[PDB]
C-alpha cells in the first residue's frame, strides 16, 4: 500500500528558502495533491500533478517564483512559499486523489506553520 | 523547441536585438499550409500570433498582434531572425516561440519528447 | 523507382500517444502487399477487404496508415461499428471501410524499474465522438450547475489518466503496439502500381 503522513513545521523571521515535504511511500502511477483550507465549510483546489508531470495547475495567487517538482528516485515533493513575508499563513491538506484502485483510499495531514514580523 | 519564449528589444531595452524563437517540426518543408491553434499570446488574452506556419504562409491580423507588430513566422533552421518593428520607449515586446509539426491532421503538435505548452517569459 | 518507406516506420522506439494518431501518405514506389501476410512475426492480424493473397492485381492509390500503443485487452473494442461505453469516447471507426489492423507486443522496449507512465488516455470531454475527428478539450467534466473550474467538487475529476505496468507483466493486460492501414482505390493515378 501507500502510506501518507505529515508532521512537523516550524518557521522563523523572514529569511531564505523554505522547504516542507509531504511524506509519501512512493508514487508509481498515482496522483497526489494539496487542498487549501479556506475560511469556509469546504476546501479548495490548489494544484494537481500527473505521473508524467504535465498539465500543471496553480491558483490565482500562486503564479510566480512558487513552483513544485517531483523526483524520479524517492518521489520527493517541493513546496511553495519561497521568500516568505510576514503576512502569509501556511496550512494545507495532503490528498491522495482518492479516485484510484491501487489498494484502498487514504487521507493525508498537514501543519500550521506561521510567520513573524 | 526552446521552452523559453521572448520577443525582440529596441533601444528601449538598451539596443536593437534579433528575435529569439525556435520552430519545432520534423522538416523545414513539412507542409505548405496556413493555420494555428491556441498558442497562448503575451498577457492573459490568447490570440493567433501568426497563422503562416512556414516561410511566408499567409498574412494574419489579430488584436494581440496588430500592424504595430510584424506578422511573420520562419521555420528555416528552427530559428527566427526577422526584425519585428520600431516601437517607442515605455512599451512591451513579447513574441511567441513555437511551431507545428508534420502531420496531415489539423492542430499538429510534437509527440514523443515534447510537452503541451511552453514557459511564459517576457523581456 | 525507389524503395517504399515501409522499412523506415517499423521497429521504432515510439509512434504516438494513445489519443494521437498521425496520418501518413506512401510515396511512389514498387513493392508487394502480400509480404506482410507471409511474415510469421505478426501473431495478431484482423481485417476486412480482399484476401491478402489476392489483393495484388488492383493496385491502391490512397493509403492511410496509423500507429499507436494501447492496452492488450482492447482488441475487443477494435471492431467496426463498436458501441463500447469507452471506445467511442476516444476512437471510432465506420463499417464502410476496407483495411487491416495488426498488433504485437510492446513490452520489449517499454519496460523499466517503476513501470511506464508516459502514455495518457482521455475518458470523457463532452459526449460520444464521431469517427474521423479529434479534439483537445481541457475543460473539466461538469456534473452539476455550479462550474467547479478545476475545483475538486461536484464530481469534477481530471479526465486524463496514465498507464501503469509492472516489469513482471503476467496476464495479457500488458500494453501492445497496434498499426492500422487503409487502402482506397480511385481512377486517379496510383503512386504504387504494377
Amino acid at each position: 500500500q501507500v502510506q501518507l503522513v505529515e508532521s512537523g513545521g516550524g518557521l522563523v523571521q523572514a529569511g531564505g528558502s523554505l522547504r516542507l515535504s509531504c511524506a509519501v511511500s512512493g508514487l508509481g502511477a498515482h496522483r497526489v495533491g494539496w487542498f487549501r483550507r479556506a475560511p469556509g465549510k469546504e476546501r479548495e483546489f490548489v494544484a494537481a500533478i500527473g505521473a508524467n508531470g504535465g498539465n500543471t495547475n496553480y491558483l490565482d495567487s500562486v503564479k510566480g517564483r512558487f513552483t513544485i517538482s517531483r523526483d524520479n528516485a524517492k518521489n520527493t515533493i517541493y513546496l511553495q512559499m519561497n521568500s516568505l513575508k510576514p503576512q502569509d499563513t501556511a496550512v494545507y491538506y495532503c490528498a491522495a486523489r482518492d479516485i484510484e484502485t491501487a489498494e484502498y483510499t487514504y487521507w493525508g495531514q498537514g501543519t500550521q506553520v506561521t510567520v513573524s514580523s | 523547441v526552446q521552452l523559453v519564449e521572448s520577443g525582440g528589444g529596441l533601444v528601449q531595452a538598451g539596443g536593437s536585438l534579433t528575435l529569439t524563437c525556435a520552430a519545432s517540426g520534423r522538416t523545414f518543408s513539412s507542409e505548405t499550409m496556413d493555420m494555428g491553434w491556441f498558442r497562448q499570446a503575451p498577457g492573459k488574452e490568447r490570440e493567433f500570433v501568426a497563422a503562416d506556419s512556414w516561410n511566408d504562409g499567409s498574412t494574419y491580423y489579430a488584436d494581440s498582434v496588430k500592424g504595430r507588430f510584424t506578422i511573420s513566422r520562419d521555420s528555416a533552421k528552427n530559428t527566427l531572425y526577422l526584425q519585428m518593428n520600431s516601437l517607442k520607449p515605455e512599451d512591451t515586446a513579447v513574441y511567441y516561440c513555437a511551431a507545428e509539426t508534420y502531420s496531415i491532421y489539423e492542430k499538429d503538435d510534437s509527440w514523443g519528447y515534447w510537452g503541451q505548452g511552453t514557459q511564459v517569459t517576457v523581456s | 523507382t525507389n524503395l517504399c518507406p515501409f522499412g523506415e516506420v517499423f521497429n521504432a522506439t515510439r509512434f504516438a500517444s494513445v489519443y494521437a494518431w498521425n496520418r501518413k501518405r506512401i510515396s511512389n514506389c514498387v513493392a508487394d502487399y502480400s509480404v506482410l501476410y507471409n511474415s510469421a512475426s505478426f501473431s495478431t492480424f484482423k481485417c476486412y477487404g480482399v484476401s491478402p493473397t489476392k489483393l495484388n492485381d488492383l493496385c491502391f492509390t490512397n493509403v492511410y496508415a496509423d500507429s499507436f500503443v494501447i492496452r492488450g485487452d482492447e482488441v475487443r473494442q477494435i471492431a467496426p461499428g463498436q458501441t463500447g461505453k469507452i471506445a467511442d469516447y476516444n476512437y471510432k471507426l465506420p463499417d464502410d471501410f476496407t483495411g487491416c489492423v495488426i498488433a504485437w507486443n510492446s513490452n520489449n522496449l517499454d519496460s523499466k524499474v517503476g513501470g511506464n507512465y508516459n502514455y495518457l488516455y482521455r475518458l470523457f470531454r463532452k459526449s460520444n465522438l464521431k469517427p474521423f475527428e479529434r479534439d483537445i478539450s481541457t475543460e473539466i467534466y461538469q456534473a452539476g450547475s455550479t462550474p467547479c473550474n478545476g475545483v475538486e467538487g461536484f464530481n469534477c475529476y481530471f479526465p486524463l489518466q496514465s498507464y501503469g505496468f509492472q516489469p513482471t507483466n503476467g496476464v495479457g493486460y500488458q500494453p501492445y503496439r497496434v498499426v492500422v492501414l487503409s487502402f482506397e482505390l480511385l481512377h486517379a493515378p496510383a503512386t504504387v502500381c504494377g
